[PDB]
């Protein structure tokens, strides 16, 4: 036995394309469509819950995922991809960061930890590139309200707005027309909830539609009282309730 | 094309063309069988007599792990041994934190664990051998037929190499003229009789029949060879039946 | 070894380091040279455990002479200080630790000062108008306290110099054999061959 | 053809090539003959020279007091396989005070080949060898190929032309394996042998080697004026 | 087995080149341009941000000039995941030297240890090379202002000006016309940009294509001073140079 | 790790990646070593393709390994600067060691080594790099020159060229090169090298850089307007 | 035990005692205490016995590898050094060796260095080592010169190893002789201290204190 | 592509047999086994005449008792040699006396198969190694990199071997004094040598017991090629 691919298996071509990551960019584009819009005091990130199966309970895949208490993310591709990025992302932000610091770290600096993760699959021996764009919303003090695209290659780039997958090409026109830099967080959420209908064939409800924000602090999830100090998470994924009264004011 | 030039590679179909292949040199083995009676387990083999140089009941085919299971194959022998070698790590590591000797099932298990491991990288070539074996613990008698790909079932007869149709059909004969059961003293018989029938395959050169057993009462739970007056009552059991 | 002495003065360092070597019972040797040349206008005296002293001394001197070839260009004393301090701070928590205490007197040719940084084993490390190590300090720092001026020359700096061996002589229970002194300036390193 | 790059592929008839290869450097190897009686074990070796002024490849070695062996094919392998079991004879006699017996030196051997064709970056040995010893069963013939397979015989013969030395052995079964008590009438059985494989060439004083173990005989090679005797 | 599925990343030619260092460099040819300058009394480094958004925020955003440490800055062509990985090993080298000789890090041993780890990755290990170029503005006492550049090779060059990733054939020879040796900081940033605006791909070179910096010892007296423009500083300086 | 036997026999006995990594040193920028009676001069073509380089920083072509030996070479140059920096390694070693610096000829058959070792070493290709070593044995007034190649074979040269249109300067060196009487002086030796590199330049501005080493580690480049004065005065006994 | 050496006009003379203890009990009085290195070089064997002469018979392995390799006779200077390198690797585990590395070459002249267990090398011109130094010293001190004959500066050699011979419980049996010049050592025999203490007591009228 | 160990299907290592084909493309060496001595000579073959030739060492001092000549990928050699003479030194150490020629020829032989995916590629050069002991006198080996080593009464390395082979076939006798073999090896090698043979283009050497390895001197090469001249110009 033992690992005996220890050469690269992603390399350049004569064009100096490197095919295994363009390849996993075209992964994404076949992926369901997942957006983020960032507000004044917030940040959105929905997609569409594509159910395999009417017998399998999509309320137990969860493609919206919290990696800290600030800080959430979803994405367009290969769902096991993520997940297993999900896992790697959650501890690097403990053993690269709050072990060392006492405090989660900063958006931009998680978002560079799983960037590296990504970018290592693409260069390492005997392994593919993540078949997977994720798109990562969070808050932290210094910086504030943020949000970030990681593509297969490593490469993360902040956005005001974006999409990603199946119909991101239309849905960035339509987020274009709609962002100002003076957008509430209500507003963000409704111009998701429109520009995410575009892309959804079938049912389009709580129960289909995954979305969660990153807003003020919710110190009614924190689990525990007596600290003034914390006042609780600011990820919080919305119910099915919350989605459809939004439905109704559509 | 060229998914059967590299092990663990699926094939279009969802085969490994490699482990079919491995089956391809274990047809072309010489003729081992099982045969699973009331407390206990026989097992029997055909030996090609190549040359006249080979000295008579030396190269023992049969292989013993611990004290209570036999094991015998067809295809490449040295695949065999090594996969005996293997057994015998197993039975003894099992035997020294557990200290009961290994179960047959449990045993089963870890040889199938081993052969199916051969089958997940392209760096190891899958095992060229079909394994016959079992023996006596606490539950009875167990008798296994263990295949290339890993996989392997429990048996009442089993039959593996060139000759193993012929075997085979003489070995479902044996099921259904005997529900209540076979002995151990007729298994040896029958086993016998059933390497010479399957000889037909391989009846250019002539052959040496080689038998074991393990029998509750006929040899205490313990994997013994036939010898002697017992080995040869059954070739002459043997030889009456095919004329 | 036993005593090392420094002093930096106006435009040059000087090194001061006793010549006897002594195996137990016996003096094997009253003429040793307790130094080496790490660059041009670095110099590097030494004193601590038999073996360790010179194994530390020669190993630093060639890492100093391999970044001088290298870069083609000599290390300020300061860099060269630092260097050897993390060398002994990293040695302290080893297996079996480097047994030895250094002056380092260099002069720096792009400020035009002489600098004098004295370093135990443990990788403590100071920049001092005039130093010492082990019992040395103890004899010879009274006097220097007193008569050292930052404007001496070279000549008053040996004179100074002079007055502390001697008091050490006087004083001191152990034959150290007199000093060999070698002067650092603007010029390099040269050995008083009269002392 | 698509399936001979490595040991560690089977072909679509389930057959391993890089082995089968391994096996063919035997057949271009010189002969050598093995055969025993109840009482000694003898084998006889043809050497071959490179030219006239080089010397002749020895063939035979020797691996414990009672045993040893003969080689035909790649001799580096020999060297390797032979030195692997003077330490298994070796181990045997230091931890358990005992000498190793022949057959169990067969296992080893046919074991430490196997190992050779199941992995990767690996090759086979590529040589064939014969193995004669004394051990508490009296005496013993094995021959081993780099397949593995290792098999005790009254006697045999690998290398080119082998098969005439096999044939004459398989007449003569019946009457060297009585030659009991007589080293030398089972030398020249073995020397009758190995001539039923020479053409062309003959026996000469620098080209035989032969080598005996038996009942109160250690393993000794005889090369030089000591087969003149024989020739 | 394995070897199957090998490239083969470190091997020549028959001509005696590196295929992927070759591939790696035409790669490299498609990325943003970026520029540096070196004027008597500091640097300038100028590059294209790659067909932007109007909804990217720009203001947070950075994938062509980065920090190593207080006096030396890069300016990147290519992979930008793959640059960020070298860039961290640079910032650590740097700290490390600093912590050693308690001395800041000359600029060239700076570039020197980058360039060795790409080498590396051509000659043993069988990994593809980064595909990355990387423009090294700094200041030591030393040497005072440089200009190096590194390319997927791991060979190193000084420059009086210079540029990397797409049309460098055009871009240098408009640099070798206007440069002169007594140019200033001021009029380096103007045939930076200048440079740029012809060179480039797009319609019209603006601010929100940019990203731009400077390393003036315009800081108050002996000491240096690194400055990465801000969007609307970006803005100004195009009106001032007349380009916008 | 990567094991990957890259440098291999050929049926016809080549190892390719040995001879490809020649092909290599074909490529790479002139390098010339000429020895004198008492001294060796390494000369060094620079090419004109690249202006606005900033001469000051530019790693330079000839490089010291102790104070008394020096290397140029003529390939890949990312790959001179490993050997380069494990030959100023081991003579520091060797003067730890033996009390005593690297003759001109131990300093070559290491480097020599470590090509040779990159020839037959899983996971690794050979050096695109041939190297000219030079200089003086300590306290010894013989000059020194050796040469060095992929393969790691190694030898001495009263003469040497290496890199591009070394066939055309050796062709020349071949002829004006007398064994019974070297150039008796450095200007005689650096005149030679600099008529010898003017073979094949071009312009002899910033394209010709020379090196002058003597005994007792007395080594020294010449500027722009030293080399100059010899362009000068070989074009004005031309044209005659 | 009782070693010297020391450099003269005519190259270097190593005297060494041959008495071996266990405690009180002499285990021998035949002792080899001078290490034949090579033909050129020499090495004397103070305090353990195995560790002198285990690794001084491979310092003359790895002169014969550089020679091997260099051409070149190795240089008294390496030679010593790569012994004190080798001891220093095992500082601490308990090697015990105090050995003075003697030697003529053309680039240094004759040349001796005092090689030592804590690692210690030092060059220089008399080197004494064991039980018995202290008085070979004194016998060297009082009457060393450079200009010493050849024939002089044996017998000085000799008549130091008595003197701690007969003072030093621990030192006697014999003296062994050598001469190191530039072509090699030779040797100048092996002489029973019991005759010699008679001999040198009548002819030179020293050791007034005992009786003969 | 194909395995660095593997088998033709004529039973051969593809590798050990196109390392052959490198080893023909080599210089010339020759050895030549007497009972006053054995001689072993060499074609420098300088690839210019700018290369001093006297630092083209294919002849090397393994120990005093046994010297080598080499043939091929001499690059290849140095780690051979460096094996060897640590070996002659160490079994020395081991055992305070000589090693046997074969003894030593083995131990570098046993360098040769240990190649894979160890090192990458067998060597591409071949070595004669003569020397003397007490047990079997003089004596000259052939060592290979298949592994494979031959005693030899005379042999031929190298481009000009199997016309060298085939002349010291009919050339050597059991009684041949050490002048005569000195004088077949120059011989032998003014035949099959491109140049015209000097003594700056060949090099000669020897091992007695007396007198251990030697490597001749250019002027003492010189005068046995004057002798060789008047010798062949006297019939």
């Amino acid at each position: 036995m033992t690992d005996r691919y220890s050469f690269s298996l992603t390399t350049f071509s004569p064009s100096g394309k490197l095919g295994q990551i363009d390849y996993a960019l075209t992964a994404v584009k076949q992926g369901v469509t997942s957006l983020g819009i960032k507000a004044t005091n917030g940040v959105v990130i929905a997609t569409e819950k594509k159910s395999s199966s009417p017998l399998a309970m999509s309320e137990t895949l969860s493609k919206v995922s919290l990696l800290t208490p600030d800080i959430g993310a979803v994405y367009s591709g290969m769902g096991p991809d993520y997940r297993v990025l999900v896992d790697k992302s959650r501890k690097v932000a403990h053993t690269s960061y709050k072990r060392i610091y006492g405090e989660y770290p900063p958006t931009k600096l998680l978002v560079s930890e799983v960037a590296k993760i990504m970018q290592e699959a693409t260069q390492s021996g005997g392994v593919r590139p993540f078949g997977v764009s994720l798109l990562i919303a969070g808050h932290d003090e210094f910086n504030g309200f943020s949000l970030y695209q990681v593509d297969p290659s490593g490469s993360y780039f902040p956005w005001k707005a974006t999409a990603i997958g199946k119909g991101s090409v239309a849905a960035k026109t339509f987020l274009e027309k709609r962002w100002n830099d003076e957008l509430e967080l209500e507003d963000a959420i409704h111009i998701a909830l429109l520009t995410l209908k575009e892309s959804v064939e079938g049912e389009f409800n709580g129960d289909t539609i995954e979305l969660a924000i990153i807003g003020d602090e919710n110190p009614d999830l924190l689990g525990y009282t007596g600290i003034p100090t914390d006042k609780g998470p600011r990820f919080r994924k919305l119910t099915s309730q919350e989605i459809n009264d939004r439905l109704e004011a559509l | 094309t060229g998914y059967d030039l590299s092990n663990s590679v699926f094939s279009p179909d969802g085969r490994n063309f490699q482990v079919e292949y491995a089956v391809k040199a274990v047809e072309n083995g010489t003729t081992s069988i099982g045969i699973k009676c009331n407390d206990g387990v026989v097992f029997a083999v055909e030996k090609l007599i190549t040359s006249k140089l080979l000295v008579p009941q030396k190269n023992v085919k049969i292989q013993v792990v611990d004290r209570h299971i036999g094991c015998v194959y067809s295809g490449l022998i040295p695949d065999g041994r090594h996969l005996v070698n293997r057994g015998r790590e197993e039975a003894a590591s099992f035997k020294k934190l557990y200290k009961t000797p290994i179960p047959i099932p449990a045993f089963a298990d870890r040889l199938g664990q081993y052969v199916q491991a051969h089958t997940l990288y392209n760096s190891v070539r899958p095992f060229g051998v079909s394994t016959i074996f079992g023996g006596v613990d606490k539950n009875g008698a167990h008798l296994y037929m263990l295949e290339p790909s890993g996989s392997y079932w429990g048996y009442k007869g089993a039959a593996t190499g060139k000759g193993r149709q012929s075997a085979k059909a003489e070995l479902e004969k044996l099921v259904d003229h005997h529900p209540e059961g076979l002995s151990a003293r007729e298994a040896v018989k029958q086993a016998a009789k059933i390497i010479y029938l399957a000889h037909e395959d391989n009846k250019e050169k002539d052959f040496e029949l080689e038998i074991s057993w393990c029998s509750l009462s006929e040899t205490n739970g313990l994997h013994k060879f036939v010898k002697g007056d017992l080995l040869q009552e059954a070739i002459d059991f043997a030889q009456k039946e095919i004329n | 070894m036993d005593i090392i002495l420094g002093i930096r003065v106006q435009d040059s360092v000087i090194l001061a380091s006793s010549k006897a070597v002594t195996r137990g019972i016996s003096v094997l040797k009253d003429s040793d040279d307790k130094t080496r040349q790490l660059s041009p206008h670095t110099l590097m005296s030494f004193a601590g455990e038999a073996g360790d002293t010179v194994q530390f001394a020669e190993y630093i001197q060639a890492n100093i002479q391999l970044y001088s070839i290298r870069e083609d260009y000599e290390l300020s004393p300061q860099a060269v200080s630092s260097f050897v301090r993390q060398e002994l701070a990293k040695s302290i928590r080893s297996r079996r630790p480097y047994q030895v205490n250094v002056l380092i007197g260099g002069y720096d040719k792009k400020k035009n000062k002489p600098e004098l940084y004295q370093i135990d084993y443990l990788g403590t490390k100071v920049e001092l108008p005039y130093g010492a190590h082990g019992y040395s300090g103890f004899y010879t720092f009274s006097l220097l306290d007193h008569h050292y001026r930052p404007d001496m020359t070279t000549e008053e700096g040996l004179d100074l110099l002079k007055l502390c061996v001697q008091e050490l002589e006087k004083r001191m229970p152990m034959d150290f054999k007199g000093v060999i002194v070698k002067i650092v300036d603007k010029d390099g390193i040269r050995q008083v061959d009269d002392f | 053809n698509n399936y001979d790059g490595d040991t560690v592929t089977f072909s679509p008839t389930g057959r391993l090539f890089q082995v089968e290869y391994a096996l063919e450097a035997i057949k271009q190897g010189s002969v050598t003959v093995g055969l025993r009686s109840n009482t000694h074990a003898v084998l006889v070796a043809l050497k071959r020279n490179a030219d006239e002024l080089s010397s002749y490849q020895k063939k035979i070695i020797k691996c414990d007091e009672h045993m040893g062996l003969s080689l035909a094919g790649l001799a580096p392998d020999a060297r390797v396989l032979s030195n692997y079991l003077r330490q298994q004879c070796n181990y045997s006699s230091l931890v358990f005070n005992r000498k190793l017996a022949v057959e169990r030196a067969g296992h080893l051997l046919c074991d430490k080949a196997q190992k050779n064709t199941q992995s990767y970056g690996g090759r086979p040995y590529g040589v064939g060898l014969l193995i004669i010893g004394y051990d508490k069963s009296g005496a013993h013939l094995l021959e081993f190929q780099p397949s593995g397979n290792v098999t005790e015989l009254y006697g045999t013969a690998i290398g080119a032309r082998s098969q005439g030395a096999k044939t004459y052995l398989e007449r003569t079964l019946d009457t060297f394996i009585k030659i009991d008590g007589n080293p030398d009438e089972l030398i020249k059985a073995g020397v009758e042998a190995i001539s039923q494989s020479l053409r062309d060439e003959s026996l000469t004083v620098d080209n035989l080697s032969i080598a005996i173990v038996g009942k109160d005989t250690p393993f000794t090679i005889y090369d030089g004026e000591a087969v003149a005797k024989y020739i | 087995g394995s070897r199957r599925y090998d490239s083969r990343t470190t091997i020549f030619s028959p001509e005696g080149r590196l295929y992927q260092v070759e591939y790696a460099l035409e790669s490299i040819s498609h990325a943003g341009t970026a520029i540096g300058i070196m004027a008597s009394d500091g640097i300038v480094l100028a590059a294209e941000r790659k067909v932007t958004s109007t909804l990217l925020e720009q203001d947070t955003s950075t994938e062509k000039l980065y920090k190593l440490n207080d006096k030396i800055a890069v300016a990147v062509a290519g992979l930008t995941a793959d640059a960020e990985i070298l860039i961290n090993t640079a910032r650590i080298h740097a700290q490390n030297y600093l912590k050693t000789y308690n001395e800041d890090i000359p600029v060239e041993i700076l570039v020197r240890r980058l360039s060795d780890i790409k080498q590396g990755y051509t000659q043993h290990g069988g990994l593809r090379p980064f595909g990355v170029s990387f423009i090294y503005a700094g200041y030591d006492d030393r040497y005072g202002y440089q200009l190096y550049t590194s390319n997927p090779s791991g060979n190193y060059t000084g420059w009086k000006a210079i540029s990397v990733g797409a049309n460098t054939s055009a871009a240098q020879t408009l640099l070798q016309m206007d440069y002169k040796d007594d140019m200033k900081v001021d009029d380096a940033i103007e045939l930076a940009l200048k440079t740029l605006s012809k060179t480039t791909d797009s319609s019209a070179l603006t601010y929100d294509r940019l990203e731009f910096a400077t390393i003036r010892k315009g800081a108050n007296d002996g000491e240096v001073y690194q400055k990465i423009f801000k969007p609307q500083e970006i803005k100004d300086i195009l009106v001032k140079t007349g380009i916008t | 790790g990567y094991d990957r036997a890259l440098s291999i026999f050929s049926p016809d006995g080549h190892i390719f990646q040995v001879e490809y990594a020649l092909e290599a040193v074909k490529r790479g920028t002139c390098a010339v070593g000429v020895k004198g009676k008492n001294c060796v001069v390494l000369g060094c073509e620079r090419r004109s393709t690249l202006k606005l380089q900033d001469t000051r920083i530019t790693p330079s072509k000839v490089s010291k390994i102790d104070s008394h030996v020096v290397l140029s070479f003529s390939g890949l140059n990312a790959d001179s600067r490993i050997l380069i920096e494990k030959a100023r390694v081991e003579a520091q070693s060797h003067r730890l060691t033996l009390e005593d610096p690297v003759t001109v000829e131990y300093l070559t058959r290491y480097v020599a080594g470590v090509q040779q070792r990159y020839t037959q070493s899983g996971g690794v290709r050979p050096f695109g790099v041939s190297t000219l070593i030079a200089g003086f044995d300590p306290r010894d007034d013989e000059p020194k020159l050796y040469q060095t190649e992929p393969s790691g074979i190694y030898s001495s040269w009263s003469a040497q060229t290496i890199g591009r249109n070394s066939k055309t300067v050796r062709e020349f060196l071949e002829k004006n090169y007398d064994r019974k009487e070297p150039p008796a002086t450095v200007e005689e030796c650096v005149k030679l090298t600099v008529r010898s590199l003017l073979e094949v330049v071009q312009t002899g501005a910033k394209n010709i850089e020379i090196t002058v080493v003597k005994p007792d580690s007395d080594i020294v480049a010449l500027s722009s307007e030293e080399i100059n004065q010899y362009v000068t005065q070989i074009e004005q006994e031309k044209q005659e | 035990t009782t070693m010297l050496a020391f450099r003269f006009q005519g190259g270097i003379i190593v005297a060494v005692d041959s008495r071996a203890t266990a405690g009180n009990w002499v285990a021998s009085q035949t002792v080899k205490k001078v290490i034949e290195i090579n033909p050129f070089l020499l090495g004397t064997m103070a305090g353990g016995a195995a560790d002198c002469q285990f690794w001084e018979t491979w310092l003359g392995s790895q002169c014969r590898l550089h020679e091997l390799r260099e051409k070149e006779r190795i240089s008294v200077a390496a030679a010593s050094k790569i012994l004190s390198n080798l001891v220093y690797q095992y500082k601490g585990a308990g090697l015990s060796m105090g050995t003075m590395i003697c030697g003529y070459t053309r680039k240094e002249g004759p040349t001796i260095y005092y090689v030592d267990s804590d690692g210690t090398r030092l060059k220089g011109d008399i080197f004494c080592v064991g039980s018995g130094q202290t008085f070979a010293y004194g016998v060297l001190d009082s009457n060393y010169k450079w200009d010493l004959s050849v024939e002089d500066a044996l017998y000085l050699g000799k008549r130091s190893i008595l003197a701690a011979a007969h003072r030093d419980a621990y030192s006697g049996g014999s003296v062994n002789l050598y001469h190191v010049t530039e072509d090699g050592w030779i040797y100048h025999g092996n002489h029973d201290v019991g005759e010699l203490f008679w001999k040198v007591k009548e002819e030179e009228g020293s050791f007034n204190n005992v009786i003969g | 592509d194909r395995g660095v160990s593997t088998f033709s299907p004529e039973g051969r290592l593809f590798q050990v047999e196109y390392s052959l084909e490198a080893i023909k493309l080599g210089s010339t060496a020759i050895g030549i086994a007497t009972k006053e001595g054995v001689v072993l000579g060499v074609e420098k073959r300088a690839t210019s005449p700018l290369l001093e030739s006297d630092s083209i060492e294919k002849i090397v001092e393994i120990d005093r008792h046994i010297g080598c000549a080499m043939s091929g990928l001499t690059a290849d050699a140095r780690s051979m040699i460096e094996h060897a003479r640590t070996a002659a030194v160490t079994h020395n150490l081991y055992y305070d006396e000589d090693i046997n020629v074969e003894s030593l020829t083995q131990s570098v032989c046993d360098l040769a198969l240990r190649f894979g995916e160890l090192m990458s590629r067998p060597f591409g050069v071949a070595l004669l190694i003569a020397g003397h002991d007490a047990d079997d006198g003089y004596q000259l080996f052939h060592a290979e990199p298949s592994g494979t080593f031959y005693r030899y009464n005379a042999k031929a390395i190298g481009s000009g071997s199997e016309g060298a082979q085939a002349e010291l076939l009919n050339e050597w006798h059991s009684s041949l004094t050490l002048k005569e073999a000195e004088l077949l090896v120059l011989k032998i090698l003014k035949q099959v040598m491109e140049e015209k043979l000097d003594e700056n283009n060949a090099q000669l050497s020897c091992i007695t017991k007396q007198d251990g390895f030697k490597i001749y001197d250019n002027e003492k090469t010189a005068e046995l090629i004057k002798e060789l001249k008047e010798k062949e110009a006297a019939e």
